[PDB]
DNA sequence: GTCCGAAGAGATTCAGAG
DNA sequence: CTCTGAATCTCTTCCTCGTGTGGTCAGGAC
RNA sequence: GCAGAGGUUCUAGCUACACCCUCUAUAAAAAACUAAGGACCACACGA
């Protein structure tokens, strides 16, 4: 993964039970963007006529 | 459309009636042409057409031609949906056996033909012949003979003797047998053959015969001669890739059956030799077996990928079968899923909802709104508009979700609080947002948890969701009166930080002009949040009939506490907020608001309390710094002391002074004491670490160390947890449980060594594996319980029965575990609950025990009320309202129509996750010494020794409340007499832990009558004093000489006569058991109450609850006597010892072969009572019920299961167990038919015989006598009159076969049955509909 | 909009009869031509039925009265 | 060692800073821990788990996704869900779920056409999965009849 | 950039993540200490000794 | 174009004792 | 000796959902 | 709009869940439009 500044305090319940509260700074600097490669197979079968 | 389900055996004529043709071609559809074969397992001609209103050929493609068979292709032009209803029959070349009857557990073919199942299999599978109409020859009609025997019998008689072979033979035997004549003859010999084993077997066979002749089905129909097929669409060819069209794992089974049948038909057409036709018919029978259930006999066939074929019984039984996967748990439309998160901005009746999935959910609603508003004209236009998600779609969606609740749902739902509803608010993102407070009920964890969301559609269903599902309507959990919407972990920490005090803070001692001024001060920073001040609050108490008083007064309080006074509605006192407000305090505050101001102010609370808790935990900055976890400087010194002590013990063992076990126990105890000292030092350093300046001198108070704040407040973390964090980790066990001699010295703040971490991992992995297996077994137990109590629905306002339960506070040796307050809260008094003074009806016999009444009971010295429990009810098909008291989830008595069975089974099974699965008598406090079932004997010394076995020492106070109780062992010496008032902290009794002393009732000389030296006794040497003490030899291990005579010790007077007990003519002879070390001689003067001899003297988790509710008799059960009288050893232990009971009034029929392997604490001369433990052990529930009544078995079972639950701290009210027990012993056993019609050995439903007796007593003809039979739930649910309910649960084959042969009929009247059939359930909003339906009928 | 149902159940105090009566009332107000006898505030038929109940105006016997009044008015124009 | 490394940098030894609030702009009392935890990012994203179905495919038993809810299939109102629903008394909601929302194809399409017209009626019908069970347990000689 | 929930530490006893947090803070302190004397140019001797 | 473990619970056998 | 009991074998059920990854499913001869 | 066919488009469109008009044996003045769809076992896991 990556590493970023972390502070342990209840911040208005958004991190209520176990939830993380990541800043918009993480998304803004493209910190955690992950490439996902999907595959779409397609075949050509011996159909009659 | 109907009201019942009929079951029978389809004769080989109604099979033809169903079947629209005979399948003759094993071929399915051709690979080349999709069109099915002429007469294959798929065939448009003898089934439905492939396409709607189109025949197989192109002759009648046009829909114009309707309902006309096409002449060109012989295929109808009906709609293709009919391909799911049409059937086809396989005309078997020879009859074949039905597996569901052959080699089955019910073994119907075995009872019916009165043959061994082995022999029936042998004849059917063609191993051996069976004879029919033997006649003159020695072979009867029921004999089984081998092939060589067949040749010999053919020699005996050429033709008159007949031995048909195979299934045809069984068919012929069934034909030759006549039910009615056989049934009455079997009744005749049942009346005479009194052998208990023969009685059981004959009752089984006669029950089968009677239920088979009275039901409209002949016995020939067991042997299926015409197999039907599934409709082709219910058994299709799915794919098109790879291997074009694969199979359904059933088409191949039917093809194999068809191929075997065709080959057998060809052989019969060619008259092949009898051996090869025998082989062909045998493998045809085997193929039919595989089709019926592939795996009931031998190697389950397989020709596709080396796995057993999914036979028809496979598709019905088990989880994967239709009953469970596809009927009770149908996947639903208008549903969605997403990992959930927390949103504080939401209210309590609200939940977040992604716009994407909300749009994907309410698409029909969006279409309807768009069509109404004119933004589109056709469903195509609306689909395009919503697929483009125009801005005109979003504001319409927010219009349609104005008041439309959605059912949020967690996947592993256990209690009914696991699926609530909310008004969804449209928000961005991909995650449903759940209110924090409603995560405690959901058990939501917000770590990637996914919750299903469901949308009610019909306005009745939306309204029902609003009235019942919505979270603001089910705040009170049905498990206990403790509210379930409780601030869980973060908001409570914030409140604790708010509502606290430090003796020095900015602006302390200021005087405030109201809580608003306190908020103004804090938000301006002038005064610290938890500074001490004096405010002017205005409490609003309600002393009138619903009106409030404006009581204004000053309160020495903290600014933070004053902040919360703007959050409470009027009707609460200030003392509810003037404290620290930890976790229990906040939960009690919510409960007090619910019980005072109602429900709406309580929801207002929940929401606002969450808001303030978050908003001030934010400003709290409740960090976790490592320096917030102070290491005790005392702890290192304590560790040095423990090391010195363990070194001393170890070096003592190095000299052999102590033993290995003694050294182990001593080191374990010293390390535990060191751990306790470390814990105490850690606390005494941590909970007061703040040493603050008190305007001058120095003062110390409760510390603000963030870890201690999060632990002490109850937010997150227990005292033991923080101890194992900061102080010692204590010790920890090996895999088995024996703990290590060397504990974990270090902790988690400082480093942890490698070996210590390995020892920790032992227990960590143990607990983790246990919790996974726990969730598995707990889910299974929850299903079992909810399927044994599914049909119990409250259906009457009152049963009108005085019978109840003598409910009392539980005292199992210790103090009170459940006081009478929370025990009978929310229940209904059974009889006239009086007060200590007699002739004073303190409580009427029909008044609900709510808060006021139970409070009045305590102050007026209550000890024993009677409550009309559900197990004491009498209404058939569900308990009454007053038999159940409050619903306990709402603030009133149960509504007539609730489904208390399901709610109770869930409330029992839900704490399964919280439930894990892997001396002297000294009095305590003030009170007297009273005993029941007591036989105290005053010895010559003046003390008290008791002969009674089940004598109970109870410490009743000066009022009558039994505060302490203690069991009294036999012969135990007591301090003071019965009823005597003792002091506190005093010892009152003790005994010899491994010695039951033979006490004396009248003093005098002793004579060793019937005591042969050497044989019956051994004058074994006294290796300490020399004077040999006699050891009474048991008749088993003794020699062959004295085995006839029994040991005895008879008292004699000055003349030598027989001294006897006053009242009983039998003399004062004290018989002896084996290994009885008697340290006396004959003629030794003893006292009245002196000792005479010396005789030497299991799971507590989820398996305990499973064993209880399964009614499993333990492997070592305590044996009790069903009749009161004198104990004796009748036979000379000839194989086993005997116990014969002789009551004075009644006769003395008794004989019990107690295994010669138990310490029978009861001697051989004592009048035991009906229901006394002659041996000792876990008392099985069956004999408990049959020897002490239903009101005793229910008390025992509820007490034990609650003890298992109270041990883990989970609170369950006893009604949720009493209803399970009522559904658990709803079966009776007839003891006398009387004027009714019930066989003796019959085991029929209790409600049925109760109704029969209640209708017979309307006349003078006597009814029937019964004994309620406690059945384990796993086969109490399987014994219900309804059959589909049992079929869904377990053993679908067994119950289906039993219903079929009996011709059983289902009169649904149940929750699961209606769920399967899909109509309204007769419990809830559909209860009125079902009561109207049963009113019309 | 509304949050709770206690003020509604308190007069229909079975908590199940409430569902049935408010459901049939919301039916007559949604598929029927009946207009809400309680003011509407951009609220769906369900909360409107609840509001009509809480105002002490719509109950089971009142619904039966309305049904038979409609029946009488229907059969009066058929004679 | 970690304390000395902290003190080498111009950082507090206690490891806690005084984080001023981002909104109120006021000091947080009880100074809070601040540091660089190495946070991962688990593969269990949400956009591959944000599922919802209005009405899509159906099976031989007329269950929507049957084997795999990945083919735009609805959630499974599982075995425990009907218990947790009938415990309340949601007969109408339960009847919805297991007859007209999932199984009764005639009733399902009728209620679809009903809902697209503002009306929210409902027709019980016979659960087609129950008809499948009926035909199966009737296809083995055990006669079953919806006798009235 | 991230605000964890403190109350997950005591119960879910993973106090290591706070040691990790403090050590990460010290590591970033070293990083920015050398960044300052590298952002504004300081000779190789001072940076090398630090 | 067409066709050949574990856990319990119950049903069922041995035995051993009258 | 035959029947209450000892054993013996055998059969059913074991959280409930998902994300998904795949693997699998009737020929040549007349 | 319920049993068929035709129409201006685009082979075919008769409510098939389905979209416009005509009549009961005859085919065109006319723009928005179209397809009813798919089973069983092993594995990585996740709450
Ligand atoms: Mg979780």
């Amino acid at each position: 993964g990556q590493n970023m500044r972390v502070a342990f305090m209840p911040w208005n319940g958004y991190n209520f039970e176990d939830s993380i509260l990541v800043s918009e700074r993480v998304v803004q600097e493209d910190r955690f963007t992950t490439i996902h490669i999907q595959e779409l197979a397609c075949v050509s079968r011996d159909t009659k006529l | 459309e109907f009201d019942a389900i009929k079951i029978a055996l389809a004769s080989p004529d109604m099979i033809r009636s169903w079947s629209f043709g005979e399948v003759k071609k094993p071929e399915t559809i051709n690979y080349r042409t999709f069109k099915p074969e002429r007469d294959g397992l798929f065939c448009a001609r003898i089934f439905g057409p492939v396409k709607d209103y189109e025949c197989l050929c192109g002759k009648y493609k046009r829909l114009k031609h309707r309902g006309v068979i096409c002449e060109k292709c012989g295929v109808e032009v009906t709609q293709t949906k009919v391909r799911r209803e049409r059937m086809g029959h396989i005309e078997l070349a020879s009859p074949t056996a039905h597996i569901w009857f052959l080699k089955s557990l019910p073994s119907r073919i075995g009872l019916l033909l009165d043959m061994p199942l082995r022999d029936i299999e042998r004849v059917l599978y063609f191993e051996s012949y069976v004879v029919i109409e033997g006649g003159m020859t020695n072979l009867e009609r029921q004999q089984i003979l081998t092939e060589e025997q067949y040749l010999d019998a053919l020699e005996e008689f050429g033709d008159e003797f007949d031995a048909k072979m195979g299934a045809e033979a069984i068919q012929a035997l069934l034909k030759s047998m006549d039910l009615e004549q056989e049934c009455e003859q079997l009744r005749e010999e049942l009346n005479e053959t009194n052998s208990e084993t023969k009685r059981k077997k004959l009752t089984k066979r006669i029950k089968l015969l009677e239920a088979f002749v009275q039901s409209g089905n002949k016995p020939e129909w067991m042997i299926l001669t015409v197999l039907p097929v599934l409709p082709p669409d219910l058994r299709p060819l799915v794919p098109l890739d790879g291997g074009r069209f694969a199979t359904s794992d059933l088409n191949d089974l039917y093809r194999r059956v068809i191929n075997r049948n065709n080959r057998l038909k060809r052989l019969l057409d060619l008259a092949a030799p009898d051996i090869i036709v025998r082989n062909e018919k045998r493998m045809l029978q085997e193929a039919v077996d595989a089709l019926l259930d592939n795996g009931r006999r031998g190697r389950a066939i397989t020709g596709s990928n080396k796995r057993p074929l999914k036979s028809l019984a496979d598709m019905i039984k088990g989880k994967q079968g239709r009953f469970r996967q596809n009927l009770l748990g149908k996947r639903v439309d208008y549903s969605g899923r997403s990992v959930i998160t927390v949103g504080p901005y939401l209210r309590l009746h609200q939940c977040g909802l992604p716009k994407k999935m909300a749009l994907e959910l309410f698409k029909p609603f969006i279409y309807g709104k768009l069509e109404l508003r004119g933004l589109a004209t056709t469903i195509k236009a609306a689909k395009k508009m919503v697929e483009r998600e125009e801005a005109v779609v979003w504001d319409i969606l927010d219009e349609v979700i104005r008041e439309h609740p959605v059912l949020l749902n967690r996947a592993p739902t256990l209690h009914r609080l696991g699926i609530q509803a909310f008004e969804p608010v449209l928000i961005e993102g991909k995650a449903i947002q759940l209110h924090p407070l409603v995560c405690a009920a959901y058990n939501a964890d917000f770590d990637g948890d996914q919750m299903a969301v469901h949308v009610p559609l019909t306005l009745e269903a939306q309204l029902e969701a609003r009235a019942l599902m919505m979270s603001t309507n089910n705040i009170l959990s049905p498990a206990n009166g403790e509210p379930i919407i409780v601030p869980s972990q973060d908001v409570v920490l914030g409140l604790y930080y708010m509502t606290r005090d430090c003796v020095n803070a900015k602006g302390e001692g200021m005087v405030l002009t109201g809580p608003k001024e306190a908020e103004r001060l804090y938000r301006s920073g002038l005064a610290s949040l938890h500074a001490r001040v004096k405010v002017r609050i205005t409490e609003y108490e309600k002393d009138a009939n619903g009106e409030l008083v404006a009581k204004t007064s000053l309160k020495d309080t903290t600014v933070g506490r004053a902040i919360l006074w703007m959050i409470v509605p009027k009707g609460l006192p200030y003392s509810i907020v003037n404290q620290a407000l930890g976790k229990k305090a906040i939960s009690k505050m919510l409960n007090t608001c619910y019980r005072i101001l109602g429900l709406k102010p309580t929801v207002i609370f929940a929401d606002q309390i969450m808001y303030t808790g978050f908003a001030y935990a934010a400003r709290s900055g409740a960090s976790v710094g490592i320096d917030d976890m102070v290491i005790p400087e005392k702890k290192h010194e304590i560790i040095s002391e423990a090391e010195a002590e363990v070194a001393e013990i170890q070096e003592q063992f190095q000299s052999g002074l102590v033993t290995a076990g003694e050294r182990y126990n001593k080191v374990i105890d010293i390390w535990a004491a060191a751990n306790d000292r470390v814990s105490k030092a850690m606390m005494d350093n941590l909970q007061t670490e703040t040493v603050i300046n008190r305007d001058g001198q120095e003062e110390k108070q409760v510390s603000f160390n963030s870890i201690y704040m999060m632990a002490d407040s109850g937010a997150r973390g227990s005292a033991a947890q923080i101890r194992q964090l900061a102080g010692m980790r204590g010790l920890m066990a090996k895999p088995d449980g024996s703990i290590i001699e060397t504990p974990i010295t270090a902790n988690f703040r400082e480093g942890l060594n490698v070996l210590q971490y390995f020892i920790s991992t032992h227990g960590a992995r143990k607990g983790l594996a246990d919790t996974a297996l726990k969730t598995a077994n707990s889910g299974y137990l929850t299903r079992r319980l909810v399927d044994v109590a599914q049909d119990l629905v409250v259906t009457e306002d009152d049963c009108g029965t005085h019978e109840g339960i003598m409910m009392t506070p539980v005292i199992e040796g210790g103090d009170v575990k459940e006081p009478l307050r929370d025990r009978v809260l929310g229940r209904v008094t059974a009889e006239d609950v009086l007060k200590p003074g007699t002739a004073d009806i303190l409580v009427p016999r029909n008044t609900l025990l709510h808060e006021q009444w139970c409070d009045l009971l305590e102050e007026n010295s209550v000890d024993a009320v009677k409550v009309r429990s559900v197990v004491s009810c009498d209404t058939d098909f569900g308990v009454c309202a007053h038999c159940y008291g409050r619903d306990l989830a709402r603030g009133h008595i149960i509504n007539k129509g609730e489904a208390i069975g399901v709610i109770a089974a869930q409330s029992i099974g839900e704490p399964g996750t919280q439930l894990t699965m892997r001396s002297s008598i000294q009095v305590k406090n003030k009170g007297s010494i009273k005993l029941s079932n007591v036989k105290s004997v005053v010895n010559s010394s003046g003390k008290l020794v008791i002969t009674s076995r089940n004598t109970e020492l109870k410490l009743i106070d000066e009022f009558g409340r039994t505060k302490e109780s203690y069991k009294v062992p036999y012969g135990a010496v007591l301090a003071k007499g019965d009823g005597e008032q003792v002091a506190g902290g005093e010892t009152v009794a003790n005994w010899d832990p491994h010695t039951m002393p033979v006490i004396t009732e009248v003093s005098g000389f002793v004579r060793f009558t019937d005591m042969i030296d050497g044989q019956t006794i051994t004058r074994q040497t006294d290796e300490l004093t020399g004077l040999s003490s006699l050891v009474v030899l048991d008749s088993a291990e003794r020699t062959a000489g004295g085995k006839d005579l029994r040991p005895a010790l008879k008292i004699v007077d000055a003349q030598g006569n027989d001294v006897l007990i006053p009242g009983t003519d039998m003399p004062a002879q004290y018989f002896l058991p084996g290994k009885a070390i008697v340290q006396l001689e004959d003629g030794v003067q003893i006292s009245s109450g002196d000792t005479l001899a010396r005789i030497p003297q299991i799971t507590g988790g989820l398996p305990r609850v499973a064993d209880l509710f399964e009614a499993r008799r333990p492997k070592e059960p305590a044996i009790l006597a069903e009749i009161s009288g004198i104990v004796s050893f009748g036979k000379e232990t000839k194989g086993k010892r005997r116990l014969v009971i002789t009551p004075v009034d009644g006769s003395d029929p008794y004989e019990e072969m107690i295994p010669k392997w138990r310490q029978l604490n009861v001697f051989e001369g004592e009048r035991v009572e009906r229901g006394d433990v002659i041996s000792d052990g876990p008392e099985a529930p069956h004999d408990i019920l049959r020897l002490r009544g239903v009101h005793a078995v229910t008390r025992y079972i509820v007490n034990e299961v609650q003890d298992v639950y109270r041990l883990q701290g989970v609170k369950i009210n006893d009604k949720h167990i009493e209803v399970i027990v009522r559904q658990m012993l709803r079966k009776a056993t007839i003891v006398n038919a009387g004027s009714s019609d019930f066989l003796e050995g019959e085991q029929v439903e209790y409600s049925r015989v109760k109704i029969a007796n209640r209708e017979l007593e309307a006349n003078g003809k006597v009814g029937a006598t019964y004994s309620r039979d406690l059945l384990g739930i796993t086969k109490a649910s399987l014994a219900t009159e309804s059959f589909i309910s049992a079929a869904s649960f377990q053993e679908t084959t067994r119950v289906l076969t039993e219903a079929a042969v009996a011709g059983k009929r289902d009169e649904l009247r149940g929750l699961k049955e209606n769920v399967i059939v899909g109509r309204l359930i007769p419990a809830g909003t559909g209860y009125a509909y079902h009561q109207d339906r049963m009113r019309r009928r | 909009a509304r949050v709770t149902v206690q003020d509604a159940v308190e007069k229909i105090g079975n908590r199940f009869d409430l569902v049935l009566v408010a459901a049939r009332r919301a039916r007559q107000m949604q598929v029927g031509g009946k207009d809400p006898l309680v003011p509407e505030e951009n609220d769906k038929t369900t909360v409107i039925a609840l509001r009509e109940i809480e105002e002490g105006l719509i109950n089971n016997q009142i619904l039966d009265v309305r049904e038979r009044q409609e029946q009488q008015e229907q059969e009066a124009a058929e004679l | 060692e970690i304390k000395e490394l902290l003190k080498l940098g111009d950082l507090p030894t206690s490891g806690q800073i005084r984080l001023y609030d981002g909104r109120t702009g006021e000091q947080f009392e009880r100074p809070v821990t601040v540091g660089y935890m190495y946070m991962l990012k688990l593969n269990h994203l949400v956009d591959d788990k944000m599922h919802a179905r209005s009405t899509g495919s159906y099976s031989l038993v007329t269950q929507q996704p049957l084997g795999g809810k990945a083919q735009f299939g609805g959630q499974r109102f599982g075995e425990m869900e009907v218990w947790a629903l009938e415990a309340y008394g949601a007969a109408y909601t339960l009847q919805e779920m297991l007859t007209v929302k999932s199984d009764d194809v005639n009733g399902r399409t009728k209620m679809y056409k009903n809902i697209v017209d503002g009306n929210h009626q409902m027709e019980p019908g016979m659960p087609e999965s129950f008809n499948v069970l009926l035909k199966e347990i009737r296809s083995l000689g055990i006669n079953i009849e919806l006798e009235d | 950039d991230i605000v964890l929930n403190p109350l997950g530490v005591p119960s879910r006893m993973n106090i290591g993540q706070i040691l990790e947090t403090h050590l990460g803070m010290a590591a970033k302190g070293i990083g920015d200490k050398i960044n300052a004397m590298l952002k504004q140019q300081q000779e190789v001797a001072k940076l090398r000794e630090f």
